[PDB]
C-alpha cells in the first residue's frame, strides 16, 4: 500500500457487509446458472420453474434448509460438529477483498477493494488452508470413519496442490517484486497480462486450483459414489448449507483470482470500465470450469498425488528458476515472452499426435 | 518488555506440560510451545537490537519442522502395532 | 478395515450389502451379502398358469426382460411342441437384439456414473428414451410387457412400428461410434 | 573447504545409494571420510574462515577425531541399507559445523544436524533400542529448547549472537547457563547425565563407539567456545564425578557402566573449561576418543545389543591382542602413567589448579582413585575364565585398527612431546 | 508496505463474517421440529457398524503431510528472495538455485523410493 | 419450529418445503428405473426444484419407495427412514410398494405403510415417469395443505408427524 | 497498546493453559493454533509482520495438521490408560513450572531495554539480503538440514 488510500473503519465493515451478502446471493444464483449450463451440455432442460429463468429457486432452497431439524448427532463431539462449519464459512468470506475491482475511487468515490496488504498472497495461502481444516475437523467431529477416511483424502490431495500453489505464485512475484496485488495489476497495466511471461506456472496454477474440490479430482470426495466424504453426512439444516455456502465461495474467489493474478485484472487495454470486466472474465473462468464440470472424470487421488507432487511441482520449481535467474540477471524480459510462448507450443503441440 | 515476561510464562507452560504430559504428542506440542516462547523473545530482542532475531526465529520455526517430523516418524514407528503411547509402559531399562 | 459398504448406500446399485475387508486404499477382499430384493419368483410361479407367468416372468431381470420372456416361452414350446411362425421369430429375435441395446445403454451410463462422469449417462439414455417408445408402440408398455406367447406373440405389428425402427436404426449406428 | 568436501559427499551418495549397492556406497563413504581427512591434514595451520564458518585448532582437532570415530565405525558397519551409512556422512557434517562456528543459531542448526541421524542409528529393531530412542528424542528436544532460550537471552545481553561478546550481568549469566544445559547434555555432564546409560545400553554396541568418540569430541568442541563461570563450572563437576563413579559401582553390564565412566570423563574434561586451553583437552580428548572406540569396536565383536560384564573375560585366552589392548584401554581411561590418559588428566588438573579451585579438583582426584574398582573389574578380567558368551572374534580390519589404536595410546603417553607441540597453530 | 489501519480493517472484516455466520447458525438452530430420535442419532448405515471396527488409517496421510510441512517451508525461505532478487545479483540467485536443488534431492530420494506404501 | 404459528410464515414456509422438495433415492427395483428415467432428457423431474438428489438421508426430505419391498430389506430402509430429519417425506412408488401387487408370499411386505409413514401413493407398473410427476405435484399441494381426499378431509401437510415412534 | 495488549496476553496465557492442562488431544491442539494465531497477530503489533504471516502458514497451516493427521489415524485422546499416575508430580511440576519461570523473570527483572529501532515493518523486502548474504551460511545449512530429516523419516518408517 505505497499509493492507496485508505477509507474509514466503518465502510470496511459495510463493504464486508455487502462482499457477504453479494457472496450469498451470488452462489445462489451461480448454482441456479450451473445448473441450467449443464443443461445445455447434457440437452436436457433447466428449471423453468419457480423463477421463470429460476430465480425465485434460490429463495425455496434457502427456506427448506432452514427449520429443517438442524440436529446434532449422538455418539458426535459436541463441540467440533458445531464449530466447523463457522469455521469453514469464515476462513472463506474473507480474503475476497484484495481483488481489485477498479482504481481508486470507483467504488462510487471511496474504494473498489476492502483491505490492500503489503503481503497479499501470503494472506490468501494462510486462510486457503483453513478451509482443509475446516473439512477434516468436521470429518473428525462426525464421529464417523467413513466420513474420516473422505476428511483425509480431502486434506491430503488438497494439500499436495497446495503446497504447489507456492511454486505457482513465486514466478510473478521475481518480475513485479512486491506482494500488493494493485501493484501487480498495474505492472500487468503496463506490460501486460502477466501469464503471457510465465503460461507454465500459471498453469500449474490453475490446475492447483482444481484441486481444492473445483472438479476432475472429484475425490475430494463427496458422499456419492465413492467412499462418502468428510464435512457432510452428519448435518441436516444449516451446517451443511454453510458449508456448501463455503465451498461454492472458494470456488467463485479463485476463479476470480486466476484472472486477477496472471492474466488481466479488470484494467482492460481499452474500454477500461472498472467491474464489468473483472465480472466477464469471471464468468469466462466459470463458464469454461462448467465445460469441465460435465465434461471429464475422477482421477482417484492416487494418480492425482502422483501427479501433483512428480509432475506439477518440479515442472513449477523449473519455471521458478528460470524466471529467477532471469530477474537477477534481469537482461531483458522479453526473453520470458519467448520462453512462455515456445513452452505452451511444447505443452499444446504434444497433444495432437 | 511485558512480551519477554509472557515468553518465558509460556517457556514455564511448555514445561509444566513436558512434566506432567503422559503421552508423547502431548509433550511434543508442549515442547513446540517453548520454542515458539523463545521465538517471541528472539523477536522483541530483534526489535530492540536490529532484526537479526527474526531470521533466527525464522530458522527456529525451521528446526522446529525437521524435529516434528523426526519425532512423528519415530512415534509411528514406536506405536503403530503397540498400544498407547504411554511411556510409562517402557520400563526395562532401570538403574 | 471391515467396512459396512451397506445395502444401497454408498451408490451400490442393484441393493447389495458388501464387507469391505480392507486396510488402506489397496483391496483385500470384500465379503457380499445379497438376498435383499428376495421377492420369490420361483415359488409364487408355482401357483399361476403358465400362460400368467409371462406377466412374472420380465420383472426378474427388468432391463433385458425378453430374454426371460423368451426363455420361458421356448422352454415350455418345446415341452408341449410348440411351431414358431417365421414371423413370429423374427419379431421375437428383434425385440430380444432391442431389449438388448437397451440393457446396455443402461449398464454402461450406470458404469459411468457410478465412479466418474454424469454427462454421458443423458445421451444413451435418450436412444434408451426412443428404445421405449418402440416397445410402447407394439406392446403399450415401457417394459414388463406382456406381449409374448407359447405360441408365439399376443398380436401383430401396427401400421407405425416400423418406420420409427428405421429411423432409430439409422441414427443409432453414428451414435454408438461416437460414444466408443 | 572440507565442509564442501562433506556437503558433495552427502548429496552426491543420497541419490547414488539409488544405483549403488550398499557395499558401493560402504567404500565411497570411507573414502569421502579418509579425503576429509586428509584436507584436515594438509591444512594444518591454514586457517580458513568465511562466514560464521570458523577453523581454529578446536575445529580442527576435534574434527579430526570425530573422522576418525566415524571411519572406524563405518569399517565395522556391513549392514545392507546405505541409509545406516549415509546417516553417518550426516552426522560427521552436522558435528563439524557445530566445532566450526561461533554464531549460537549456526551451532543450533548444527546441533540439530548431528543429533537427528543419532536417533536413528540406533535402531536395530530391539524394542529396548527404541525405548532409549524415545528417552533420548524427547530429553534432546528439551534440552534444544533449553539452549535456543539461551540464545534469544544471549541477544538480549548484545546486538550479535556470536561468542566473543562483552555480555552483560545477570542476564548474559542466565543466558550462558541456559546455552551451558543443551551443550553438556551433548556432553554429557550431570545432572543431566540420565539418557546417557539407558540409550548407551539400548542401542547396538558399533553405535555407542560412534558416539561415546564423536558426540563427545564435538559437543566440548562447542563447550569450548563459551566462557562458563567457573562456579556452575565446579557444580557440573561435582555432581557428574561423584554421582557417575558411584552409581557406575552399582552397575552389572559393561555398557552401562562405561556410559556413567564417560559422564565422570566429561566431568574431568570440563577442568580445562577453567582456562579454556584447548591444547590439553584436544590431547585429552584424542586419548579418550582413541581407548573408548577400541573397547566398543571390541565390544561389537562380542555383542552388538548387549553385553554383560562376564563377556569381557577370558578374552586374552579368546584374542590375545584384543586382551592386551582392553587392559591398556582401561588403565589409560583410569589415568594411569605411563599412559596418555594421565597426560590428560594431569593437563587438565593443572589448567583447574593454576584457575585456583583446589576442593571441585581433590574431589575429583580421590573419585577417580575410587574408579579403580571397576576400572579393574574390567581391564584385569580379560584374564578371568571365559564363561557362556556370544563371541565372534572379527575380521582383520578391526584388529589391526584395534592395535594401532592402543599403540597411540600408549606411545602419546610416553611421549607426549611429540604432538602436543603441535596442537596449537601447529609448527 | 502498508499501513495498520487495514489490518484493524482485516479484524473487523473477521469480526462481520465471523457475526455472520454465527446468525447463520443461530437461523439454523432455533428454527426447527425437534422431534429426537435414537435411530436418528446413530451414526449411520443400517443397524450400527458403518466403518465400526477399523484397524488404525494408512500413514500416507501423514508422509504427505510432513512432505508438505518440509516443502512449505522451503516456500517460506524462497518468498524472500522473490522479493528481493535483483538487488542479490548472481550471488544471491546462485545460493537460491543451490537451496532449490537440495531440497529437490531431498524430493527425488523419496520419489525414487516412491510413497505407495 | 414445524413451519407454523404465522398466518404468512406458515404459507411461506410450506411454499419452501414444497417447491423445494429433495428426493432421497431408495432404488429397489424396476419401479426405481421408472424414477431414474423421470430426470433424463425427455421428462425430467429436474424442473420444480429435483435437480440436485442428496443421497445422504440426513440431507433429503422425500423418500420414495420405488420398487418391491423384500423383507430382508424392511428394517435397513426403516432405519434409512430414521435417518431422516424430521420434516421428511414418503411416497410409495409402485404396486409392490402400495400393496402386496402381484407378490403375495413371504418374501414381501403387503404395504409398505407397514414400516414407513406414505404420503402419496401411485399405482402403475411401473408408474409413468409422468405418474411421478404427478405424485410429486399431489404431495407439493398436500404440504401447502392444499390436499383434500375422497371422504371431503383435507389431509395434514407432513405425514409421520402422527406417529408415536417408539 | 495495553487496551489489546492485554487481550493478546490474556489469550495466549489462557491457550498455554488449554494445551497444558485440557486431557483432549484435539482440544489441546486447537488451543495451540488460537495460540499462534493470537501470537502472528502480536508479531504483527511487533512490526514483525513477514514472520508472523510464515507462523500462521507454516504452523498451523502444516506442523499441527500433520499432528491433527497423526493423532486422527492413531485415536489416542484418551491419554489416561496405562496410567502409573504418579499424582505428586501434577503440583509439584507446577513448582518446577514456577522455577523456570522464576529465574527468568529475574534475569529480565529490573532490566530497561531500547525497545526502539525503525523496524518499518518485518518485510521481507528487507529480509532477503539478510537471508542471503550474513545468513545464507546457516540457510544452507537449515536446507542440507531439512534434506537429512526427509532421509530419517523415510529410512525409520519404511515398512519392509
Ligand atoms: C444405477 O442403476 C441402477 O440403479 C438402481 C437404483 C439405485 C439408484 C441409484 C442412483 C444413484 C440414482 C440416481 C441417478 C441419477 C441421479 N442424478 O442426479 O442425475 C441421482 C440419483 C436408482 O435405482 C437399481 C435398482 C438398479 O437395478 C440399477 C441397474
Ligand atoms: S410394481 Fe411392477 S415395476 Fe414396480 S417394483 Fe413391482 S414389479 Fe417392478
Amino acid at each position: 500500500t505505497w499509493s492507496y488510500p485508505v477509507d474509514p473503519y466503518w465502510m470496511v465493515a459495510l463493504k464486508a457487509l455487502l462482499v457477504v451478502v453479494g457472496l450469498l446471493t451470488a452462489f445462489a444464483f451461480m448454482t441456479l446458472i450451473e445448473r441450467r449450463l449443464l443443461a445445455r451440455f447434457q440437452v436436457r432442460m433447466g428449471p423453468n420453474r419457480v423463477g421463470p429463468f429460476g430465480l425465485l429457486q434460490p429463495l425455496a432452497d434457502a427456506i427448506k434448509s432452514i427449520f429443517k431439524e438442524d440436529i446434532v448427532v449422538a455418539q458426535a463431539d459436541r463441540f467440533l460438529f458445531v464449530l466447523a462449519p463457522l469455521i469453514s464459512v469464515v476462513f472463506a468470506l474473507l480474503a475476497f477483498g484484495l481483488i481489485p475491482f477498479g482504481p481508486p475511487g470507483s467504488f462510487f468515490g471511496y474504494q473498489p477493494w476492502v483491505i490492500n496488504l503489503d503481503l497479499g498472497i501470503l494472506y490468501l495461502f494462510a486462510v486457503s488452508e483453513l478451509a482443509v481444516y475446516g473439512i477434516f475437523l468436521s470429518g473428525w467431529a462426525s464421529g464417523s470413519k467413513y466420513s474420516l477416511l473422505g476428511s483425509l483424502r480431502s486434506s491430503a490431495s488438497l494439500i499436495s496442490y497446495e503446497l504447489g500453489l507456492g511454486l505457482a505464485l513465486l514466478a510473478p512475484v521475481l518480475l513485479v517484486g512486491s506482494l500488493n496485488l494493485n501493484d501487480i495489476v498495474n505492472w500487468q497495466k503496463e506490460h501486460g497480462w502477466l501469464f503471457l511471461y510465465a503460461f507454465p506456472a500459471f498453469l500449474v496454477y490453475l490446475i492447483a486450483s482444481m484441486a481444492e474440490a473445483a472438479r476432475t479430482p472429484f475425490d475430494l470426495p463427496e458422499a456419492e459414489q465413492e467412499l462418502v466424504g468428510g464435512y457432510h453426512t452428519e448435518y441436516s439444516s444449516i451446517k451443511w448449507a454453510l458449508f456448501q455456502m463455503a465451498e461454492y465461495i472458494h470456488f467463485i474467489t479463485a476463479s476470480a483470482l486466476i484472472p486477477t493474478l496472471f492474466l488481466g485484472g479488470w484494467t482492460m487495454p481499452v474500454l477500461e470500465v472498472p467491474y464489468l470486466w473483472m465480472f466477464l472474465k469471471i464468468a469466462f473462468f466459470l463458464f469454461f470450469f462448467i465445460w469441465i464440470r460435465a465434461t471429464w472424470f475422477r482421477l482417484r487421488y492416487d494418480q492425482l498425488l502422483r501427479f501433483g507432487w512428480g509432475f506439477l511441482f518440479p515442472l513449477a520449481l523449473l519455471w521458478f528458476l528460470v524466471t529467477a535467474l532471469v530477474v537477477a540477471l534481469d537482461l531483458p524480459r522479453t526473453y520470458l515472452l519467448y520462453l512462455s510462448a515456445l513452452s505452451f507450443l511444447v505443452l499444446l503441440g504434444a497433444v495432437l499426435y | 518488555m511485558s512480551y519477554l515476561l509472557t515468553s518465558a510464562l509460556l517457556f514455564a507452560l511448555g514445561v509444566y506440560g513436558v512434566l506432567t504430559r503422559r503421552t508423547a504428542i502431548l509433550v511434543f506440542l508442549s515442547i513446540e510451545l517453548m520454542l515458539n516462547a523463545a521465538n517471541l523473545s528472539l523477536v522483541g530482542f530483534a526489535r530492540a537490537y536490529g532484526l537479526d532475531g527474526q531470521v533466527a526465529a525464522l530458522m527456529v520455526i525451521a528446526v522446529a519442522a525437521a524435529e516434528v517430523a523426526v519425532g512423528l516418524g519415530l512415534i509411528v514407528a514406536i506405536f503403530r502395532h503397540r498400544e498407547s503411547t504411554a511411556v510409562d509402559d517402557l520400563s526395562e531399562l532401570r538403574g | 478395515m471391515t467396512l459396512n459398504v451397506g445395502p444401497q448406500h454408498p451408490s451400490t446399485h442393484g441393493v447389495l450389502r458388501l464387507m469391505v475387508t480392507l486396510s488402506g486404499e489397496e483391496v483385500l477382499e470384500v465379503v457380499p451379502h445379497i438376498g435383499y430384493l428376495h421377492t420369490g419368483f420361483e415359488k409364487t410361479m408355482e401357483h399361476r398358469t403358465y400362460l400368467q407367468n409371462i406377466t412374472y416372468t420380465p420383472r426378474m431381470d427388468y432391463l433385458h426382460s425378453f430374454a426371460h420372456d423368451l426363455a420361458y416361452a421356448l422352454a415350455v414350446e418345446k415341452l408341449l411342441g410348440a411351431v414358431v411362425p417365421p414371423r413370429a421369430e423374427t419379431i421375437r429375435v428383434i425385440l430380444n437384439e432391442l431389449s438388448r441395446l437397451a440393457s446396455h445403454l443402461v449398464f454402461l451410463g450406470t458404469g459411468l456414473l457410478d465412479l466418474g462422469a454424469l454427462t454421458p449417462f443423458f445421451y444413451a439414455f435418450r436412444e434408451r428414451e426412443t428404445i421405449l417408445d418402440l416397445f410402447e408402440w407394439v406392446t403399450g408398455q415401457r417394459f414388463h410387457h406382456n406381449y409374448i406367447r407359447i405360441g408365439g406373440v399376443k398380436e401383430d405389428l401396427p401400421e407405425e412400428f416400423v418406420p420409427e425402427l428405421k429411423k432409430l436404426l439409422e441414427v443409432l449406428p453414428h451414435r454408438i461410434d461416437e460414444y466408443e | 573447504m572440507t565442509l564442501a568436501i562433506l556437503a558433495v559427499f552427502s548429496v552426491a551418495l543420497t541419490l547414488l545409494g539409488f544405483v549403488l549397492p550398499p557395499q558401493g556406497v560402504k567404500r565411497a563413504t570411507l573414502l569421502g571420510l579418509a579425503l576429509a581427512l586428509a584436507s584436515l591434514l594438509l591444512t594444518w595451520g591454514k586457517p580458513f574462515a568465511f562466514g560464521p564458518y570458523a577453523v581454529d585448532g578446536v575445529s580442527q582437532v576435534f574434527t579430526l577425531l570425530a573422522l576418525l570415530g566415524a571411519l572406524w565405525t563405518v569399517g565395522l558397519v556391513r549392514s545392507g541399507r546405505f541409509e545406516f551409512y549415509l546417516l553417518v556422512l550426516y552426522a560427521a557434517l552436522g558435528m563439524h559445523l557445530l566445532a566450526s562456528t561461533r554464531h549460537l543459531l549456526l551451532m543450533l542448526v548444527a546441533l540439530e544436524a548431528l543429533s537427528l541421524p543419532l536417533y536413528a542409528l540406533a535402531t536395530w529393531r530391539r524394542g529396548q533400542g527404541l525405548e532409549a530412542a524415545l528417552k533420548y528424542f524427547l530429553l534432546g528436544a528439551l534440552a534444544a529448547a533449553f539452549f535456543l532460550y539461551g540464545a534469544a537471552l544471549f541477544y538480549g545481553a548484545t546486538g550479535s549472537l556470536v561468542l566473543g561478546a562483552p555480555g552483560e550481568g545477570p542476564l548474559y549469566a542466565l543466558a550462558l547457563g541456559l546455552l551451558l544445559v543443551g551443550l553438556g547434555f551433548k556432553a554429557a555432564l550431570a545432572p543431566f547425565h540420565f539418557w546417557t546409560p539407558d540409550v548407551y545400553q539400548g542401542s547396538p554396541t558399533p553405535v555407542v563407539l560412534f558416539m561415546a568418540t564423536s558426540v563427545k569430541a564435538a559437543a566440548f568442541a562447542a563447550l569450548l567456545r563459551v566462557a562458563a563461570p567457573p562456579e556452575a563450572l565446579a557444580l557440573l563437576v561435582a555432581l557428574s564425578v561423584v554421582v557417575g563413579n558411584l552409581a557406575a559401582l552399582a552397575q552389572k553390564e559393561a555398557k552401562r557402566l562405561l556410559a556413567y565412566s564417560s559422564i565422570a570423563h566429561a566431568g574431568y574434561m570440563a577442568l580445562a573449561l577453567y582456562t579454556g586451553n584447548a591444547q590439553a583437552l584436544g590431547f585429552y580428548l584424542l586419548t579418550y576418543v582413541l581407548a573408548t572406540g577400541l573397547a566398543f569396536a571390541v565390544l561389537s565383536q562380542i555383542s552388538p545389543d548387549r553385553v554383560p560384564l562376564e563377556a569381557l573375560r577370558g578374552l586374552y585366552r579368546k584374542d590375545p591382542l584384543l586382551g592386551l589392548a582392553f587392559l591398556v584401554a582401561m588403565l589409560s581411561l583410569l589415568g594411569l602413567p605411563p599412559l596418555a590418559g594421565f597426560w590428560g588428566k594431569y593437563l587438565a588438573f593443572a589448567e583447574a589448579a593454576r584457575a585456583g579451585a583446589w576442593g571441585v579438583l581433590v574431589l575429583a582426584l580421590v573419585t577417580s582413585a575410587v574408579s579403580a574398582y571397576y576400572y579393574l573389574g574390567l581391564g584385569l578380567a580379560v584374564f578371568a575364565r571365559p564363561e557362556e558368551t556370544p563371541f565372534r572374534p572379527g575380521p582383520p580390519w578391526a584388529r589391526a585398527a584395534v592395535v594401532a589404536a592402543g599403540v597411540l595410546l600408549l606411545a602419546l603417553g610416553l611421549l607426549p612431546g611429540l604432538v602436543l607441540p603441535a596442537l596449537a597453530a601447529g609448527g | 508496505m502498508a499501513p495498520i489501519q487495514e489490518y484493524v480493517g482485516t479484524l473487523i472484516y473477521v469480526g462481520v463474517a465471523l457475526f455472520i455466520g454465527v446468525a447463520a447458525l443461530l437461523v439454523g438452530a432455533l428454527l426447527g421440529p425437534k422431534k429426537p430420535g435414537r435411530a436418528k442419532l446413530m451414526p449411520y448405515e443400517s443397524g450400527n457398524d458403518p466403518a465400526g471396527e477399523v484397524k488404525r488409517f494408512p500413514v500416507h496421510f501423514y508422509v504427505v503431510a510432513m512432505l508438505f510441512i518440509l516443502f512449505d517451508v522451503e516456500v517460506a525461505f524462497l518468498w524472500p528472495y522473490a522479493v528481493s532478487a535483483g538487488g542479490l545479483g548472481l550471488y544471491g540467485f546462485l545460493g537460491v538455485l543451490a537451496f532449490t536443488l537440495l531440497l529437490f534431492v531431498g524430493f527425488l530420494y523419496e520419489w525414487w523410493k516412491g510413497v505407495m506404501r | 419450529r414445524e413451519g407454523i404459528l404465522f398466518t404468512t410464515l406458515e404459507k411461506l414456509v410450506a411454499w419452501g418445503r414444497s417447491n423445494s422438495l429433495w428426493p432421497a433415492t431408495f432404488g429397489l427395483a424396476c419401479c426405481a428405473i421408472e424414477m431414474m428415467a423421470s430426470t433424463d432428457a425427455r421428462n425430467d423431474l429436474a424442473r420444480f426444484g429435483s435437480e440436485v438428489f442428496r443421497a445422504s438421508p440426513r440431507q433429503a426430505d422425500v423418500m420414495i419407495v420405488a420398487g418391491r419391498l423384500s423383507k430382508k430389506m424392511a428394517p435397513v430402509m426403516r432405519r434409512v427412514w430414521e435417518q431422516m430429519p424430521d420434516p421428511k417425506w414418503v411416497i410409495s412408488m409402485g404396486a409392490c410398494a402400495s400393496s402386496g401387487g402381484m407378490f403375495n408370499n413371504y418374501a414381501i411386505v403387503q404395504n409398505v405403510d407397514s414400516v414407513v409413514p406414505v404420503d402419496v401413493y401411485v399405482p402403475g407398473c411401473p408408474p409413468r415417469p409422468e405418474a411421478l410427476i404427478y405424485a410429486v405435484m399431489q404431495l407439493q399441494k398436500k404440504v401447502r395443505g392444499q390436499a383434500y381426499n375422497e371422504r371431503g378431509e383435507r389431509l395434514p401437510p407432513v405425514a409421520a408427524w402422527k406417529r408415536t415412534r417408539g | 497498546m495495553s487496551l489489546l495488549e492485554g487481550l493478546a496476553l490474556f489469550l495466549l496465557l489462557l491457550s498455554g493453559v488449554l494445551v497444558v492442562t485440557l486431557r483432549n488431544a484435539i482440544h489441546a491442539a486447537l488451543a495451540l493454533i488460537l495460540n499462534f494465531l493470537v501470537l502472528a497477530g502480536v508479531y504483527v503489533a511487533l512490526d514483525a509482520r513477514f514472520l508472523g504471516f510464515i507462523q500462521v502458514i507454516v504452523y498451523a497451516g502444516a506442523i499441527v495438521v500433520l499432528f491433527l493427521f497423526v493423532i486422527m489415524l492413531l485415536f489416542a485422546a484418551q491419554g489416561e490408560i496405562g496410567f502409573d499416575p504418579l499424582v505428586r508430580s501434577r503440583p509439584l511440576a507446577a513448582l518446577l513450572a514456577l522455577g523456570v519461570a522464576g529465574i527468568l523473570a529475574a534475569g529480565l527483572w529490573g532490566l530497561d531495554l531500547a525497545f526502539t529501532q525503525d523496524l518499518k515493518g518485518g518485510l521481507p523486502q528487507a529480509l532477503g539480503p539478510l537471508l542471503y548474504g550474513d545468513w545464507l551460511f546457516v540457510l544452507l545449512a537449515v536446507g542440507f538440514l531439512l534434506m537429512a530429516a526427509t532421509v530419517v523419516a523415510v529410512a525409520l518408517v519404511e515398512p519392509g
